[PDB]
DNA sequence: AAGCAGTAGAGCATGC
DNA sequence: TGCTCTACTGCTTCGATATCG
DNA sequence: AAGCAGTAGAGCA
DNA sequence: GCATGCTCTACTGCTTCGATATCG
């Protein structure tokens, strides 16, 4: 499915841009149907909540009694839904700005926390404006300089921060978006190490055996003499057995 | 030498402090359950089950106000469990007393929420009604209700 | 201890001079204190909401304790933060505070001395949780408070050595009377000033450590090696929309059936089943089978041989990626095993390939378990956990494809340009500090209706750019950078 | 997953 | 006759709901 | 439960 | 040689909090 957007870098840099989705949490599409025993039927079934005060003897309420209250330390408070509907938050429409640049490889490998990641990519109808973003990526390629975006696809998004990896290939000249995390989502806690220890010091002839383990159990190997690697066991091309 | 600490523990509950009313109501619910089964003269054992049920202070409405609490969970359960050795050290002599414990049980099950105290509730019901068998005594409870 | 907790008293001094406006006219250090206080309260009701806090004014003319003596005056007992009571402790401030301060106690006595370390420690001695760690940031200024006798100071240090005993540690918050380092007194054979961070730093945070999951690696089929899979980005949100009945400020603690073949009643869950259907087909089965047709193997790691750290590329991923660890509590001895494999692979570069079950009935995933290294200094600077990580792999249906069907060139003359534009836009990127604008603007939204100051603050959004700090940044090159080699002209 | 308590099949010392 | 609306529509986003360790 | 842009049927013509 | 007075620690179970699949 097609994704049409403009890019901005600093005040106006507003160049169309084109993007698809790539690698999701692939799920199924059909919903598991309740059938009574008896009829092999689900019309005949009402399946329904009652809003039952209890806190003593019950007295069985309707649904006009209900504020959406929130805990607070160690009480409850109201504005149920027309306050928050008022004082919400939002950020004006659809958004693909660029915050900055890193020049520093110091965006880790763990850090990613996406549940899909993007490829913007280019756009149509006689691309100047895609030869334009060709000449910027032909640009960013040759150093570790990466991008900081900050997206959203409407005002019901919320907005998130994330990474603009490069992607130069031989057909396709792509930019690859993840998100990151915001400095609430990080923990960070003391562990005690291994290798300044006492009682777990591993020696040689244990050291060998190990270094005998992991070379006899390797899946790689280098022929042809140009040792570009031959590895089998592809698991990106192994399909799932779930659905199956 | 009763009813000291009954009305004791009918007074210590209102203030606040609820933590002092639960150790309170602990070594006074121990004392009572001390001081009454040890007594063994019959007159004076009717003189007990006509001391502790009383129809404005007593053990039942005790455990009928501080319900809405989340602090006298100890000494309810004590009262509780208590109450299947009271109902074994005498007999079917307490059943004009026996709706009351009936409808203060069925509200303790369908109030309270923590199955720490939700259980001896059925208890004292189990036990009850597998006492006071099939008779006239099995028309004031509404079974059609219950069941 | 997991479910250990931490307690604060917050000493408070009144005697002769923090009350004095330092013959200036810009801030009380009292009202200071009060500034203090509040935020430390209104941070820590949202962040750490379960720790003991308590606050202790010393040295005023009435005493309410609970061991009666004198110019020991306590207005808080050690509890969790409490709404109302910040809602009484917020009225402190301008000169009508200070007044309803005079006319509520006053000030000024012979004040205290070892007895209000004493009725802190008989503060401490009476609560029965468990307890971690046990801080008093007392609030005085003056460096004498035995300026006229010694035994006074005498049974201080030693009242101060029996509670080190214990061990509970204080450490105050000295005013700014030179505003700084020059007061440098005999203050120091008791404890072992900076002032913003507790008033802005800590504005909505979690604190927790579990191990969400305690699991198996079987190498062969008799490696067995016992891990623990830790999580590190917790994708945290709001608290939940609790639901409340109108007038009395009670839950309803709804319920739920089913029932209604036509007939009325009430049906079981017992008698039913789980049903798809296909235009006029339907397959029937019980929800024994539904649940158990997701059922493929143990829980557990399954090893299956190595990799080099080359192929797996990092545009593949799907999942927040854990971390694992060993455990000496299941089998014993296993972290030596652990210790030598992270050497050698550490020092032979290599990477391993999994199958995973985390639960007792789940269909598998493909992962891979990568090594890791601390980083370490001489200010316990310890920042990288060593051990191992877990990426994600796709399988099937995951990578889609584009149409593909695009390729044009370029030319080499806006390299230099775009180096120029980026090195006027170059910075290091972080090391925290991104906060999140929804939730931000929520818990001050919260804060207006619970506090209830005057207003909604507008939390200020960090997200955007600063487009005038990078439109001056860069200058007039903006026309040129567009219309260079690539002219729109309508 | 952490933790918090309390029951209870399982034995020892004793009476009729 | 082509443009201009127009009800639908696939498809996405959180959001309250449900399960478990 | 909510929105956003694509895509075949009316209305003035 | 069968039916009671008396200790006993491992097993199991509920609560508390946090994390993940789900229909809409």
């Amino acid at each position: 499915i097609h994704w049409p957007c403009r890019l901005t870098i600093g005040s106006n840099l507003s160049i169309r841009i084109a993007a698809y989705k790539s690698i999701l949490q692939e799920r199924v599409k059909k919903t598991w149907t309740v059938v009574d025993a008896k009829t092999l039927k689900k019309e005949d079934i009402q399946k329904e909540t009652v809003y039952c005060l209890n806190d003593d003897d019950e007295t069985e309420v309707l649904k006009e009694d209900i504020i959406q209250g929130f805990r607070y330390g160690s009480d409850i408070v109201p504005f149920s839904k027309v306050d928050e509907e008022q004082m919400k938050y939002k950020s004006e429409g659809k958004c693909f700005s660029v915050l900055g640049f890193c020049k520093s490889s110091q965006v880790q490998r763990r850090f990613f926390m996406g549940n899909q990641v993007l490829k913007v990519f280019a756009a149509r109808d006689d691309e100047a404006a895609a030869v334009a973003l060709s000449s910027l990526i032909h640009a960013l390629d040759d150093l570790d300089m990466v991008a900081i975006v900050r997206y959203a696809y409407d005002k019901r998004a919320n907005p998130q921060v994330g990474v603009a990896f490069p992607h130069i290939k031989h057909n396709y000249e792509c930019l690859v978006y993840v998100q990151l995390p915001f400095m609430e989502d990080l923990r960070q806690y003391m562990f005690s190490s291994l290798k300044n220890s006492k009682k777990y010091a591993p020696t040689e002839a244990q050291l060998n055996a190990v270094d005998a383990l992991i070379d006899s159990m390797s899946l790689a190997k280098k022929d042809e003499k140009t040792d570009t690697l031959e590895d089998l066991f592809p698991t990106t091309k192994i399909p799932n057995p779930r659905f199956q | 030498g009763v009813r000291c600490s009954l009305l004791r523990l009918q007074e210590t509950l209102s203030a606040a402090d609820r933590c002092g009313a639960a150790l309170a109501g602990h070594q006074l619910i121990r004392g009572l359950g001390q001081e009454c089964v040890l007594s063994s003269s019959p007159a004076v054992l009717a003189l007990q089950t006509s001391l502790v049920f009383s129809r404005d202070f007593g053990l039942l409405v005790f455990v009928r106000k501080s319900l809405n609490s989340i602090e006298f969970r100890e000494c309810r359960e004590e009262i509780l469990k208590f109450l299947c050795i009271f109902l074994e050290k005498m007999g079917q002599k307490i059943a004009p007393y026996s709706v009351e414990i009936k409808n203060t049980c069925t509200s303790v099950y369908t109030k309270d929420r923590a199955a720490k105290c939700k259980i001896p509730a059925l208890d004292l019901l189990i036990k009850l009604l597998q006492t006071f068998r099939s008779s006239r005594l099995m028309d004031e409870f509404k079974i059609g209700e219950l069941f | 201890k997991y479910s250990g907790r931490d307690s604060l008293i917050f000493l408070v001094d009144a005697s002769k001079a923090m009350f004095e406006s330092q013959s200036e006219d810009e801030l009380t250090p009292f009202d200071m204190s009060i500034q203090c206080i509040q935020s430390v309260y209104i941070s820590k009701i949202i962040s750490s909401d379960r720790d003991l806090l308590a606050v202790v004014f010393y040295g005023t003319e009435k005493d309410k304790n609970s061991v009666n003596f004198k110019n020991i005056y306590v207005l808080q007992e050690l509890d969790n933060p409490g709404a109302k009571r910040i809602l009484e402790l917020d009225q402190f401030k301008g000169q009508q505070g200070q007044k309803r301060f005079q006319d509520m106690m006053g000030h000024g006595s012979d004040y205290s001395l070892s007895e209000v370390l004493w009725v802190c420690a008989n503060l401490f001695s009476d609560v029965q949780f468990k307890m971690s760690h046990k801080r008093i940031m007392l609030f005085t200024n003056e460096d004498n408070p035995h300026g006229n006798d010694s035994a006074k100071a005498s049974r201080a240090r030693t009242k101060a050595g029996d509670l080190r005993d214990t061990g509970i540690f204080l450490d105050l918050m000295h005013l700014k009377k030179p505003g700084g380092f020059d007061i440098s007194l005999f203050y120091r054979d008791i404890i072992s000033s900076k002032l913003e961070d507790l008033l802005r730093k800590v504005r909505a945070k979690e604190t927790r450590k579990r191990a969400l999951s305690r699991l198996k690696l079987k190498l062969n089929k008799d490696i067995v090696i016992s891990v623990g899979i830790y999580n590190l980005v917790q994708k945290a949100l709001k608290p939940p929309p609790i639901k409340l009945y109108r007038e009395t400020n009670e839950p309803v603690k709804t319920k739920t059936r089913t029932f209604n073949t036509s007939t009325g009643g009430l049906l079981l869950p017992s008698d039913t089943k789980r049903s798809q259907i296909y235009g006029s087909r339907q397959i029937i089965l019980e929800k024994e089978e539904t649940e158990e047709l997701k059922r493929f193997d143990d829980p557990g790691l399954m090893l299956m041989g190595f990799k080099p750290l080359v192929l797996l590329k990092k545009h593949h991923y799907l999942r927040p990626s854990l971390f694992v660890y060993p455990e000496e509590s299941l089998v014993i001895g296993s972290s030596t095993l652990f210790s030598a494999l992270l050497i050698k692979c550490l020092e032979k570069e290599v990477a391993a390939l999994c199958r995973y079950t985390p639960r007792r009935n789940i269909p598998p995933y493909f992962v891979a378990l990568v090594p890791q290294e601390e980083e370490l200094d001489d200010q316990k600077i310890q920042v990288t956990p060593p051990g191992f990580q877990l990426v994600f792999l796709p399988f099937a249906d995951d990578k889609r494809k584009m149409p593909f069907t695009e390729k044009i060139m370029a030319t080499p003359e806006q390299v230099g340009k775009m180096k120029a534009i980026v090195e006027k836009l170059r910075f290091t990127y972080r090391s925290d500090s991104f906060e999140n604008p929804v939730l931000q603007q929520h818990f001050r939204n919260l804060e207006a209706l619970a506090l209830d100051l005057m207003e909604p603050e507008q939390a200020v959004d960090l997200t955007l750019p600063k487009v005038e700090a990078m439109n001056k940044r860069l200058g007039s090159l903006v026309d040129e950078f567009k219309e260079l080699v690539y002219p729109p002209d309508y």
